[PDB]
């Protein structure tokens, strides 16, 4: 039942006395395991006998902590101007990138598909690309279709090169439309990999036969992969304005990503010009700064544009932002900007003034494999100890960084790396190895709840960072690299803490001897 | 057809416009204007054709319809997304197919399994990857009754045999272990899933307890096709047994593999998604005896008349049995009708959802005042149009499978009051300025069926049609 | 006990079993009320009848959600370029101005007394103020000395005036230090009297000789009042340079409140100069931001600088914003940035995509009455219902227009304002209204305990948004005008709402059906 | 002197030139580098004089000493503040003297009880005001055991009466009624407020049970001057408890009226804080015949040394108890100072105080191998400075009542690694780039006394003293 004056949602309408009723009926005719087995089994789960069994798979993945190749050249496309994302393949595939971005970024994506089927699955998707290429371009009028694929069409061996060549020599796409592809099997890597691709892609298709000369324009080019923050995108070109490095982002879609609700609906906005991509072989170079991800953009700047690829670490944190802002120094010969001095003291001053609280913290955390050593450098340098690391589409290149650098630090002491390994083997480690937090995205909220299930002194509490974040509002427009985002960063770890010993010592009579009002 | 009825056919002409004209001509085939007069769609509209490349269709695909529809929602089975990692990504917990249990022990839909598939796979095949899979699943969830294999793109297209590793691990297992072929390249959209998944119950699940007792009243019913979204079947299934029947059976929100092989020996299947679950109705008539029929718990007019056919096919006590639970809910009704369709009666609205709430929830939105001036389709076939015929004011516009340019397009010309549709058309309407409600996934809110689902759509529809930012979005200087 | 692989601090150490006996053990040697009694009281506290006898009160104060005036002379001081705050009274005053500030913004705060004892109390503090300009000016340098007073030279009756004026004629205090003063009796309203009376002593002392012409500079003045969130100074400036409108702020700490940790301790920093606090007068106008509070900067600004002080609203909140752009640009004729067209549609997508959990929430709230009033109007805006306002220092016709905003709001019927009542009045009506959360400063953290004692059904949860903030750190940083600031409230309102309901719907099997990922 | 001796008065030389002269002269005699053979200051340093107008000094005001150190922490009183609002609004829990209780109900610490002057009451006066006060927090906060009026400045300066009140409301409440006289403007810092607190407890609570019944043992003891800062005094009873010890009452840190009302039935007071509480140690000797010793719970050396001592003034038993416990702890020190004092051997360190920590501590830092290389305190007198020059190396920096011009010229030239002091100081060094750790509050840790607090402090030095971040003040370009 519900009352006029106060109703009731789902939660928590089914706590009401006549649903726990139904419930218990309704349990009857299910055959439920018993109580104490269910029990039983759960706290099973949480064992250290029960983790060397989960540490012994080989075939079977649960709650993966990546997603597929497409999603990230989806991404990439989206960083160009007037430029349509298109997945040659099955649209399956295509409702579900837009609804997995939508729900991280609260807003419209576009992207299409050529619907192939069965009929595709025999003859090969020429005719689906011929005719969704036509329709895309007369609904859409895009300037740029930046095409992908889905596992289907990889598996059957579609041409896209040729494909593409033959609509536009057939008239089903005009020539003045560019038409960038890229091959993103979802059965190799991850969706890291299809952004790096989709940008090889985009590269080939605007610079393949260009005679280009480093330096000719004083500018530098940045790509920053596969990056779902907006303050990212922006912090950037904010403290390149600063510097007075002229600079072009190329893929950046944090304006298509956050268009205004003025009563016009923009499919697109911004991004990366086409003169931007095609001049980029011209800047001194191009800083890739998701180093470990971004493997044949490496191969564009040095073998196609003849560039340094000047080497960057991800510019996370204080020690890394430096580094980056001495790098643009060095390659533009202009010196830092007394702004940024300001803001990199002003972040100094924010870690001294916190530091009691993160000192010794104990952390897991999970990610992209640039996110995580990032952070877990800057973990470090806070005087945190990054114990649990675990990046699921990482690889033992990365991984013997990664214990290098660990071993390297004062506080890598206790510190283990896990790759191609999922957040269910996460789980069993926030049972064994218990850091004081986790930072995460939210599938991290599940192995929260399953921590406190065993009791309120094993709750690892989440922290949310990386992504998707679907349970918590607003957050992708957040910055986390640069000063900015090490700010950013910072402040969330030590309210994070501060938020739980205030929790804990809030029990009235019992432990709010300690629920000090300064902290 | 009446003013209405001609400025929307002048309005489907001018929309399609766009279109080259081959598909032009394709797709004035799914679109009409309705006519009161008209018992059934014959050739005004025809549906569940091949979308057309390229368009932007809001469609998904077979393992949607099956995995993310049918199967998953089902709480004590563990199913598998049998190829590469992104389809059971994307999917893992993004429905609202409410259960209670305990995550990762007795009760498994917010876990993601995956067989994860790498090049190997795709190169050598991925059975034996499978095998073994299945293998560490009974290590890892013992209390599983049963296991899905939801195949994805790649399995059928290498050449796999996944019935072959289900007969074997069912033997290795002493449980059932389920094959389903339903890559997303099959049909054309989430309804063959739908299909393929209902013919699987059929050879898997539902004789499982053939010739077995089983106690039986004279009341018993199954729930067939409420997906618990919000906690929608509860809020059902407390009114058939406050009416004194038995639900024996939930398909498939909050369900169980018991529950459906218990289904065979019930009395009367209630069928509330026709779209999605018509095909199992139809074959427990032929095999079993077991009658069923439509029903609809949206908003008070719809559960009144649900909840006395239902108890007609019964008896004198049930047909008193749903005066009496009419008459305990009224007062509720009346109050909300009192507070809500004042803030809400005369305003319009479009629908676009995916197979039977586009039609079936207008009842409530009339209940409240409402008027329904489009409703569409993601893949309805022409049987679902044949029943939104009834539901319809003359000249409404009534289409299938439409692009985002031509929701966009229809939205701008017909300014609606509201619109309720999915999450990739939500964030493009707002921008438009147009109050928007998810009605796929309640918006994050519900149950919408039933007494206490009405009181939170009225609730719902009034907070955001009525919510003052709505008159922010153009700057006070422009 | 403690182990050395982990040392525990206070909490959690006295958990520990030994001091769980010794507490057991010296509990014996009280004389405790028995805990039974003490459960009826705490239960009786929560009550109707408890909170008609609170209200009853007339002489007790508990809990006070205000300060004393010369907290707000000092902020304002610090405003000013090369100014050191000066206190003539007492010198407790002063060591605890100085630590409240140093705890909400975690920097050095420079404040002097002059040390007045029994023999002032007798003599009058003139020779304080001779020795204490003297030294000051000798040891700190200031060009600035800001005076204001303590109680005890209020009640004494020392003329400042003549002091300062005394001080100069013999040689005390250099020609080159300005010395502006006021009067700030702590049994007079609050801090913000403080702060206004301060004000006007700056204007006195810069511009009282002055012949000035409103629009002979072609600029815009701004006075914020007692501001303690850094982004507010900071986005006012940066609203106005897109504008193209030349501005000043008089009254900005915003420097000295933000020095970088580099190795050099800077007293002064930034703050307005005395080039433009001496050619405020030729501005076009001053927009006093605060306007309850700038009761005499008003009188300056009309009276003194026969400018027309165009009213204007505190900018909280989305058309707040739109109302201050507005008059910037009709008194300006310059025309609304792009950018800021462009920001405020951003806010509004905010406000649409978060709006279904924030819709018909019931919100308790206090703090200064212009914050009260701004915030207020914002959530009548965003369709919340701020069902219980406290204002403990707002007078009567800051209430009458309160009850006419909410008279004229759908949002505003159930609501009920307060003027003149503190926290423990606040507490009863959290008890008693029980409104879903209530927004207040660290203070309100005793509040939230309280309520979750009486059960988890009866928590209030507290959001963080005034002064102090002395239990989280650096939201001091934060911004809360202007649309920068509204996107701040909007998501932390909205992730104060998830959060809660993740928190109740995250016990495993009972109440984890509504759970959800997607939000 | 020694060298070092000649570097700090050379630098004293230096800093003082600022000064005018006047306050120059005044100043020298502020400051000393001690002697090892200095058993007495004599006329080498002066202290407990008013502070120099305008200089930036670091005291407080005799209200912070009554009712911020002394009254404040007594958790079963109310305490009311009493005059305008900031006084009580400043010092609203920023003291962490640590009690157990149910805030509001039993237990009255955290909240702040004012009278909140307005003009009417500096005009008119406030005692009708007081006396209605009290009647509402009876009526409010019935399970008070004992009321407090603690005076702000203008009480005294507008000739109010609060002691005929507090006659008046005591016999009305049948419950103590305590006036203090401690405004702001008497005295020269929080010392005389000690001091009226002192004699105030001496007439108003401590002969409240004399001549009634009380049930002693042999070994019944009080702590007198702990106030529990992050729960330093429940570290320290523990110990005394383990050694066979009745801790009777706590002054009072987690205090209580009764407590301290049967504090005259002791065999022994063991004074901690000396400066604060020595007046009513001296009184309970002359006036109960207890005597009375100061004892020191800072580090192992000064806790074994303090153990033994006590226990030397009981008997065999009691004496052999302090070996036992001793030799309990003596593992848990081991490995303390093998972790710690290696990452902390040889780092020199200022403390700059109030009135017992910069002595009190120089014990537990050089159990870790550190170096005091200057002490000071705020508003010591000269018996601290006498009980300073035993722990003091020859030629260390000795002063009093710095301004903060002083210490931040002392900081510069002497370059400590570490410095202790309070919440002012914090943010201004922490810029200078040197390591800091509050040592009034313990920067919200603690506790730092007795075997349990020395691990806490070592991890506390450690943690700050060696942190990455200290590294980082120098862009890496500069
Ligand atoms: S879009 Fe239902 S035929 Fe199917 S997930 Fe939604 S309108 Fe589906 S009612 Fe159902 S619970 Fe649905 S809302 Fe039939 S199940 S493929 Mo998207
Ligand atoms: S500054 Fe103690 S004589 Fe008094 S509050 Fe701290 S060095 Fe006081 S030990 Fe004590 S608990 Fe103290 S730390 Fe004597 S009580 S007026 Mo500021
Ligand atoms: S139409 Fe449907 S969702 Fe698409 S793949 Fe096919 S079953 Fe699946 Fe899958 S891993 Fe990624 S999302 Fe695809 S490219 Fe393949
Ligand atoms: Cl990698
Ligand atoms: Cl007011
Ligand atoms: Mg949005
Ligand atoms: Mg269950
Ligand atoms: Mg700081």
């Amino acid at each position: 039942s519900q009352t006029i004056d106060k109703i009731n949602s789902c939660y928590p309408l089914f706590e009401q006395d006549e649903y726990q009723e139904l419930f218990r009926n309704k349990r009857q005719l299910e055959e439920a395991h018993d109580a104490q087995r269910v029990q039983e089994v759960f706290a099973w789960t949480t064992t250290a006998e029960y983790e060397a069994l989960n540490f012994r798979r080989e075939a079977l993945t649960v709650d993966p902590a990546k997603a597929c190749q497409p999603l990230g050249a989806v991404l990439c496309s989206l960083g160009f101007a007037n430029t349509l994302p298109y997945v040659h393949g099955s649209q399956g595939c295509v409702a579900y990138f837009r609804t997995y971005f939508n729900r991280h970024f609260k807003e419209p994506i576009a992207c299409v598909s050529d619907s192939m089927t069965e009929d595709a699955a025999v003859f090969g998707g020429n005719n689906n690309m011929n005719l969704g290429l036509q329709n895309a371009s007369a609904l859409y009028k895009p300037e740029i279709i930046a095409v992908s694929t889905t596992c289907m069409a990889e598996v059957i061996g579609d041409d896209l090169q040729a494909f593409i060549a033959n609509a536009k020599k057939d008239g089903f796409v005009d020539s003045s439309i560019a038409v960038p592809h890229a091959h993103t099997p979802s059965f190799i890597g991850s969706h890291v990999t299809g952004w790096d691709n989709m940008f090889e892609g985009f590269a080939k298709t605007f610079t393949a036969d260009y005679q280009g000369q480093p330096g000719k324009l004083p500018k530098l080019n940045l790509v920053t992969g596969f990056e779902t923050y907006l303050g990212n995108f922006r912090v950037l070109k904010r403290m390149m304005e600063q510097m007075a490095v002229p600079c072009s982002l190329l893929s950046d879609p944090s304006e298509v990503l956050d268009t205004p609700a003025d009563g016009h609906y923009r499919m697109y906005s911004g991004g990366t010009t086409q003169q931007e991509m095609k001049e980029a072989p011209d800047a001194i170079d191009t800083l890739l700064l998701q180093p470990w991800q971004l493997l044949k953009s490496k191969k564009v700047v040095q073998e196609m544009w003849n560039q340094p690829a000047t080497e960057v670490a991800i510019p996370l944190g204080l020690a890394a932002t430096d580094e980056l802002l001495m790098t643009v120094s060095q390659l533009s010969g202009k010196p830092i900007a007394d702004a940024l001095t300001l803001e990199r003291g002003r972040l100094v001053d924010m870690m001294l003034d916190s530091h009691t609280w993160l000192h010794g913290k104990k952390f897991g955390l999970y990610g992209d494999p640039d996110f995580v050593m990032g952070l877990t450098r800057f973990l470090l340098e806070l005087g945190c100890e990054p114990t649990v690391i675990l990046s699921h589409n990482a690889n033992k290149r990365w991984q013997k960084a990664m214990n290098k650098m660990l071993d390297a630090s004062p506080y890598g002491r206790d510190s283990e790396v896990f790759i191609n390994c999922d957040l269910w083997h996460f789980r069993s480690l926030m049972f064994t190895r218990q850091p004081d937090f986790m930072i995460g995205n939210s599938y991290g909220k599940f192995i929260q709840r399953d921590t406190l299930a065993k009791g309120k002194a094993f709750e690892v509490p989440l922290i949310r960072l990386g992504f998707p974040l679907f349970d918590r509002h607003h957050l992708h427009r957040q910055t986390t690299w640069g000063y900015e985002g090490a700010m950013n960063i910072v402040t969330t770890l030590v309210n994070a803490v501060l938020e739980k010993l205030d929790s804990d010592t809030s029990q009235l009579g019992k432990t709010d001897y300690s629920f000090d009002l300064v902290r | 057809t009446n003013a209405t009825g001609e400025r929307n056919l002048a309005l489907i002409q001018e929309v399609l416009e766009v279109f080259p004209e081959t598909a032009r001509k394709e797709r004035r085939k799914h679109m009409m204007v309705s006519d009161p007069k008209m018992k059934s769609v014959g050739k005004c509209i025809i549906s569940n054709r091949k979308s057309q490349p390229g368009v932007m269709t809001v469609r998904g695909c077979a393992y949607a319809g099956s995995k993310g529809v049918v199967f998953g929602p089902i709480k004590d089975m563990a199913h598998i997304s049998h190829g590469p990692v992104g389809c059971g990504q994307y999917s893992r917990a993004g429905r609202r197919n409410y259960y209670t249990g305990v995550s990762g022990v007795d009760s498994f839909g917010t876990l993601n399994f995956t067989s994860d598939f790498q090049e190997r796979d795709i190169v050598f095949g991925g059975d034996k990857k499978l095998s073994k899979l299945i293998e560490e699943m009974e290590l890892l969830f013992p209390l599983t009754k049963g296991i899905t294999i939801q195949s994805e793109c790649p399995v059928g297209l290498i050449g796999d045999d996944i019935s072959a590793v289900a007969n074997a691990s069912s033997k290795a297992l002493d449980k059932p272990v389920i094959p389903v072929r339903c890559e997303g390249f099959r049909g054309v959209s989430q309804s063959l899933g739908h299909h393929i998944a209902n013919d699987v119950v059929r050879d898997w699940i539902l004789n499982n307890r053939e010739g077995q007792p089983f106690e039986t009243t004279p009341y018993d019913v199954a729930i067939i096709g409420d997906y618990n979204i919000g906690g929608d079947a509860w809020a059902s299934r407390i009114l058939l047994e406050e009416m004194g029947l038995r639900v024996v059976a939930q398909w498939s929100g909050d369900g169980t593999l018991v529950e459906m092989e218990n289904t065979p020996f019930v009395k009367l299947n209630l069928v509330h998604c026709y779209r999605s679950m018509n095909y199992i109705a139809r074959h427990m008539e032929e095999k079993h005896q077991i009658p069923w029929m439509e029903y609809n718990f949206f908003g008070p007019t719809k559960i009144a008349e649900s909840l006395r056919k239902i108890a007609d096919q019964f008896d004198d006590t049930i047909r008193a049995n749903a005066e009496a639970v009419i008459a305990r809910y009224e007062g509720q009704m009346a109050a909300i009708i009192a507070k809500y369709r004042p803030r809400l009666e005369g305003r319009k609205v479009l629908l676009y959802m995916g197979g039977l709430r586009p039609r079936h929830v207008i009842g409530a939105y009339e209940d409240l005042g409402m008027e329904i001036i489009a409703a569409g389709y993601e893949f309805a076939h022409n049987d679902d149009y044949d029943r939104t015929l009834p539901d319809l004011k003359e000249g409404t516009l009534l289409f299938d499978d439409a692009s985002s340019y031509e929701l966009e397009a229809f939205v701008k010309a017909l300014k609606p009051d509201l619109i309720g549709s999915g999450i990739k058309e939500k964030y493009i309407f707002q921008k438009m300025g147009v109050p928007f409600r998810q009605m796929h996934s309640w918006d994050y809110s519900g149950p919408y069926h039933g007494y206490d689902g009405f009181a939170i759509f009225a609730r719902d529809m009034d907070m955001t049609l009525n919510n003052p930012a709505w008159n922010e979005l153009t700057a006070p200087w422009l």
